[PDB]
């Protein structure tokens, strides 16, 4: 893939910490005054990537700028769209679990997200619609994460959000008035 | 070629005092010459490339066409002495789309031409020892609206008086430059 | 997980790292091709190598050590050597200039433009490595080039990473042998620059290595080959903890903590008892009692300081092979009873034990014997400060007459460095006696 | 029903529990794979105090295994029973301990306590009616101390109604290895006396002496020492799982054993120990069992109570016996030394009678006692703490962690109060 070679070449000053069996990280140059447009989706390609030690960077940094960078995602969303569905087609259980987690954090991160995402469901949803039900130690139940995603989504999405999600998902239920 | 090396710092590709500096520079000699001769102002050996026709005789990088350049830095500086003649040079790069593209700086050029695979630029300048400066991302952004990513080859033509070509990430000032970079007459 | 990163700074460090890494590939049975026989040990880098080598899916071990050089002859020689296919091309970081032994030259002239390079290398290994408990630095106090280079890189690694352990190893200045009379100059520069950031420094001396070699290794004309084999055997013994398992597993952090009582002085000394010729082992016997007595025998240390002039604070015994704890505790109890042994009243307990099951194997083309019980004995005692007294009465006279400081004034540094360093060392001695006294 | 849950904390606790669980599985005849072979009904129906059933008739241990060094539990896994130990149960650690009590007490545990509490409370739900839990670690064991402190502290408040058995091995008086070990031990023992109810006392030097005394086998394994000690703890746990007229409840024992809240430390004793000749040079009778049982030689816990007096004693006796033998034995020993006990409480002997004898031998017994034989230990630790706190050696590490000397002052003060308490009560 392209992001792995991009960093193997090197343009991201990110530091780290580490110990016996667990997790932690650092960085070298701050993100807010570097960029959220020229580097956000390129780094997101690491999500579709699955290889040590690159996935560490992906899984964490994706959260990191989410906490640290709220009022900038506004225009970058169509660029964000692509690696999402690429990883979804990649069809790996662990990868899609990591996705589900980070996408959960994405939607809850800030405002305006669902309303701007209005044009952008018919590509992300239906593959999940079919992922619904193939199947708490470390949050491993695919189906539970799926219903959590739909739950956190629809109420914040808006008004016809649920009806279009329903049109995707014939099981789908209301979390609003039932 | 040497991708494993560090784009950090400065990249002198050719520098005159090198004993045998022509490895990765394929030469195409025709009705011309390559010569290695001192100057009067720097009174130091420099390269001289001349020929009857400039398209016939030209130096290029890399030597193996089956190899790329592999450079990230978007800033280029050449140390040239104008010789009151007809010189040009060429660079080819790979972009955000992964389609190849060329830039053609020609001293004669009477106009500016944009072709889907290559851009052209006239060169006019003073005499004596002067300098070249260019920004790959700048020009690609302005012309093709794409985003510079890496370099793949570079070619230089005749009618030129040569000290050093080098690359840098940014527009560097005049004081961080080493003494050999700090040209004096 | 459980791994570390090594730096081999110096002309002085290249021979020793070369021999060592030979030894490691050897005990692991690593083919000079870069891959194994039909036996199943290759993968993503999770097995005995995984601390040292990084054998990728391509099947090629990547040792986690950076060898830095400034005189290209040696590095190009090893580049033309045997294991170059193993050795990554630019991991063998090479410079094209020489500092002429000058600490100031190697600390201001060359380092700046190469420190970013070595930083890039170490960060691009730090990404791929998992646990990285610390760093194993091979250097020398009188670095014919390594001194200033090591000092500056130590500065930068301290400032960016003040979280992890730092382990330094150096051939100590010979008290009565010196190729250069500016060795005290640059060595004290290095020491005073280290002390405020140096985590754990261990020293060794070549004269006593020679003495051991004609004492019980039956060699009168030694070579760096045997020198390196033995020092590498010491470091191999210490890394066997990571390699194999044992009755208990100890760690470099434990050593750091429990070996030094008080800051500044973090300079204990090694000792390896069971060195003997092959025939001597063949027709003699090894056991914990005599090996303990030997490693406590005054002429069995690589630094010539008399224990009856010293006083004991910290000790650490590591056994490798087949032993039991009964004789261990019995022997150490006998030691505590022994009156010639002089510990400080501060620590009724003053030792750290470690035990590993795995037998010490033998390198082909070595000069050791076929051992069944091995021990590394690491101790800090009061007998050390005589060396620094020696060095200071050496330094003060040559500073009063300030011989050949014009080289230093030409390269552009001043005397305030020496000024501060002299009283810094003096503070170190005064520390030593105020802790020696009860 | 009523059940207990095991905890293996620290690099010892892990290996200890390895020996323990393999031994128990042997005793009840479960194959290492996990498919029990029907041999003993009563054990089959009693096993539910400790094991939980997994489909196919597989009886998972209810032990929570914790440490920070991967190699320990990985080697235990490579052992022949990690297959019956569960991957779910294994919790790993993001640090080399450094054998630093403060590190293992404030920073590393700060992010593990949540998860380990959730796992153990899941286990609590798995069980139905608890008596409490038991723990195995070392007082000097850095990780075990630094974590067990916090975990026991929490479990105390969430379940103030249950018995928190503590089985911490006691280090050698003559060697400690670690030099900050007395600091760590005092730190631990402060909150130890503050929370705990049962505390065990076991010493390596005593084990070595016994090995040379009767084991007579030259070179054992520390694993063989664990063989012995896990045999002892199996014996003390035989009561709950077995029929026969004895009273099993550890609380039934502790109420008898503890006259006062500041009494926590208890000294085991084990019944027949045999050497090569003696297997056929010895017979099996209550008088000789009791004689050997009450011997400072057979004593293995801390040190000889010959300097002091016995306060409470309690023993269980396993096999087919009657009452009269133990009656006459206690009366005998009472009369032989009516001196060496205390007037304060007369008749300080408590006994239990387990019918089901061990596999391999007919007659056995265990004994746990409180006597004035810890005074040497904590006077030693007092003088050690003072000796290396007169000038505060190694203090820079724990300051870097962020502690202060007042903690040490108050802890040693509490320890000295316990010293005075133990001294005054017997004199
Ligand atoms: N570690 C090591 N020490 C050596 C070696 N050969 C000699 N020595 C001793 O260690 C010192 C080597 O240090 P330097 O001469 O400063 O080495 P350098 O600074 O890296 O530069 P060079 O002059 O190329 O050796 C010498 O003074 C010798 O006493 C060697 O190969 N390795
Ligand atoms: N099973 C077993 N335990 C041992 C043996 N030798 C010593 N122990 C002790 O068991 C103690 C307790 O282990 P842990 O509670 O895990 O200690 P820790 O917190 O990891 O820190 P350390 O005490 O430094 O190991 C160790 O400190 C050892 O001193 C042995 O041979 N076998």
């Amino acid at each position: 893939t392209t992001f792995r070679k991009c960093y193997e070449r090197g343009d991201f000053p990110i530091a780290l910490e580490h110990d016996s069996k667990g997790n932690k990280i650092a960085w070298k140059v701050e993100i807010e005054k570097l960029d959220y447009h020229h580097y956000l989706p390129l780094f997101f390609d690491g999500l579709s990537e699955m290889t040590f030690p690159y996935e560490f960077f992906a899984r964490r940094g994706i959260h990191d700028m989410l906490e640290h960078g709220g009022n900038k995602i506004l225009p970058v969303i169509p660029q964000l769209i692509i690696p999402i569905k690429n990883a979804l087609n990649l069809r790996n259980r662990q990868i899609i679990c990591v996705t589900l987690k980070v996408l959960q954090h994405l939607v809850v991160s800030s405002e305006m997200v669902g309303e701007a995402l209005l044009p952008y469901y018919r590509q992300i949803l239906p593959i999940l619609n079919i992922f619904k039900n193939m199947n708490q130690q470390k949050r491993e139940n695919i189906g539970d994460l799926i219903q959590e995603t739909l739950e956190a989504f629809e109420r914040y999405g808006g008004e016809d959000a649920f009806i279009n999600i329903k049109y995707m998902v014939p099981t789908y239920e209301s979390c609003l008035l039932n | 070629m040497f991708k494993n090396t560090f784009q950090s710092g400065f990249l002198s590709i050719l520098y005159s005092i090198g004993s045998k500096p022509l490895q990765i520079w394929d030469k195409k000699v025709r009705n011309g010459h390559i010569k290695r001769i001192t100057d009067n102002d720097i009174q130091s050996l420099v390269l001289e490339i001349e020929g009857t026709n400039v398209s016939t005789t030209y130096i290029t990088c890399p030597a193996d066409p089956k190899k790329t350049l592999g450079i990230k830095l978007p800033f280029l500086v050449m140390i040239i002495k104008n010789l009151k003649k007809y010189f040009t040079f060429e660079v080819q790069v790979l972009d955000d789309k992964n389609v190849r593209r060329r830039f053609r700086a020609s001293n004669y050029q009477s106009t500016t031409r944009v072709k889907p695979f290559i851009c052209t630029m006239p060169m006019r300048l003073d005499d004596g020892w002067n300098q070249i400066q260019f920004n790959l991302s700048d020009f690609t952004r302005r012309a093709y609206g794409t985003n510079y990513i890496e370099t793949l080859r570079v070619q230089i033509h005749a009618n030129c008086r040569i000290r050093r070509v080098y690359f840098s990430d940014r527009l560097y000032s005049e004081d961080e430059l080493p003494a050999e970079f700090k040209l004096y007459l | 997980m459980r791994e570390c990163i090594s730096i081999h700074v110096g002309q002085a460090g290249v021979q020793i790292g070369n021999a060592c890494w030979e030894l490691y590939c050897l005990e692991h049975g690593i083919q000079p091709d870069g891959q194994m026989p039909s036996d199943k040990t290759i993968g993503g880098g999770d097995d005995s190598f995984n601390t040292f080598f990084s054998e990728t899916g391509a099947g090629k071990h990547v040792p986690r050590a950076v060898f830095v050089d400034l005189e290209p002859t040696v590095v190009d020689e090893v580049r033309t050597g045997t294991y170059r296919q193993l050795f990554h091309p630019e991991q063998l970081i090479t410079g094209k200039e020489d500092a002429a032994n000058n600490y100031a030259r190697g600390h201001y002239t060359i380092g700046k433009e190469i420190v970013d390079l070595v930083l890039d290398r170490i960060r691009k290994l730090a990404d791929l490595c998992t646990g990285l408990q610390g760093f194993l630095i091979f250097h020398s106090f009188g670095g014919g080039t390594g001194s200033g280079f090591a000092s500056l890189l130590m500065e930068r690694l301290s400032v960016d990473y003040g979280k992890k352990s730092k382990l330094e190893f150096a051939i100590y200045p010979a008290p009565q042998v010196s190729t250069a009379v500016v060795e005290p100059y640059n060595s004290i520069l290095t020491t005073h620059t280290t002390l405020e950031h140096s985590d754990c420094a261990f020293m060794v001396d070549n004269e006593a290595i020679y003495d051991i070699c004609r004492r019980n290794l039956d060699i009168e004309r030694p070579t760096y080959t045997n020198l390196n084999r033995l020092i590498g055997q010491i470091v191999s013994s210490i890394t066997a903890s990571l390699r194999f398992d044992g009755a208990l597993n100890v760690d470099l952090t434990e050593f750091q903590t429990n070996l030094v009582p008080y800051p500044r002085i973090h300079f204990p000394l090694a000792t390896y008892a069971p060195v003997i010729s092959a025939e001597k082992a063949y027709h003699e016997q090894l056991s914990v009692a005599e090996i303990t007595n030997a490693c406590f025998e005054p002429a069995n240390q690589m630094v010539k300081c008399d224990p009856r002039h010293g006083k004991y604070m910290a000790c650490c015994m590591l056994y490798r092979g087949d032993v039991v704890p009964k004789d261990v505790n019995a022997a150490i109890a006998t030691i505590k009873t022994k009156r010639t042994i002089q510990f400080v009243d501060w620590c009724p307990t003053g030792f750290k034990v470690g035990i590993n099951y795995q037998p010490p194997t033998v390198v082909p083309g070595g000069d050791l014997a076929k051992v069944q019980r091995a021990v590394c004995m690491l101790s800090n005692t009061t007998a050390i400060a005589e060396a620094w007294a020696r060095l200071d009465h050496k330094f003060d006279l040559m500073y009063a007459k300030r011989a050949f400081v014009h080289w230093y004034v030409g390269e552009g540094m001043e005397e305030g460095e020496f000024s501060e360093a002299r009283e810094d060392l003096a503070a170190l001695e005064k520390d030593y006696e105020e802790v020696g006294v009860d | 029903m009523r059940e207990i849950v095991h905890l293996q904390a620290g690099q010892c606790g892990n290996q200890i529990g390895a020996k323990f669980w393999e031994v128990i599985s042997d005793e009840h005849g479960i194959d290492p794979t996990g498919t029990y072979h029907g041999d003993s009904d009563l054990q089959l129906e009693r096993i539910n105090v400790y094991y939980n059933e997994a489909t196919g008739g597989k009886y998972v241990p209810r032990a929570v295994l914790v440490d920070l060094e991967p190699g320990t539990m990985d080697s235990v896994r490579s052992g022949p029973f990690g297959q019956i130990f569960r991957p779910d149960n294994f919790v790993f650690g993001q640090s080399g301990a450094g054998n630093n009590w403060a590190k293992g007490h404030y920073t590393e545990g700060a992010e593990l306590v949540d998860s380990v509490l959730d796992v153990v409370r899941k286990e609590a739900e798995s069980c139905d009616c608890l008596q409490g839990f038991q723990l195995t670690h070392s007082l000097g064991g850095g990780t075990g101390s630094g974590m067990g402190t916090l975990l026991i502290s929490k479990i105390r408040e969430e379940y103030p109604d249950r018995i928190m058995n503590t089985f911490s091995v006691v280090p050698s008086p003559k060697v400690s290895d670690t030099v900050v070990e007395p600091y760590n031990a005092t730190l631990s023992v402060h909150q130890l006396v503050e929370n705990t109810d049962e505390t065990y006392c076991i010493d390596n030097e005593a084990l070595y002496d016994i090995c040379f005394r009767t084991l007579k086998l030259t070179t054992p394994t520390y694993g063989d020492l664990n063989h012995l000690v896990s045999a002892t703890m199996s014996g003390v746990t035989t009561c709950l799982r077995f029929p026969g007229q004895l009273n099993a409840d550890l609380r039934k024992l502790a109420v008898n054993m503890v006259p006062f809240p500041r009494l926590h430390f208890f000294m085991p004793g084990f019944a027949p120990l045999t050497s090569r000749g003696s297997q056929q040079y010895r017979a099996l009778t209550v008088p000789e069992l009791t004689q050997q049982m009450f011997d400072a030689k057979n004593m293995m816990a801390a040190c000889d109570p010959r300097h002091g007096r016995y306060l409470t004693v309690a023993a269980v006796f396993r096999g087919r016996m009657s009452m009269k033998e133990v009656d006459e034995q206690m009366l005998n020993v009472q009369n032989k030394n009516s001196s060496y006990f205390v007037e304060w409480i007369p008749n300080n002997v408590k006994t239990a009678v387990c019918d089901i004898p061990p596999r391999g031998l007919k007659m056995s017994a265990t004994f746990i006692g409180n006597s004035t034989a810890i005074q040497e230990l904590f006077k030693r630790i007092s003088e050690q703490f003072t000796a290396m706190f007169r000038r505060k050696a190694f203090l820079h590490w724990y300051t870097g962690e962020g502690m202060d000397e007042m903690e040490f002052t108050e802890a040693e003060s509490n320890m000295n109060d316990l010293v005075s308490e133990y001294q005054q009560y017997q004199d």
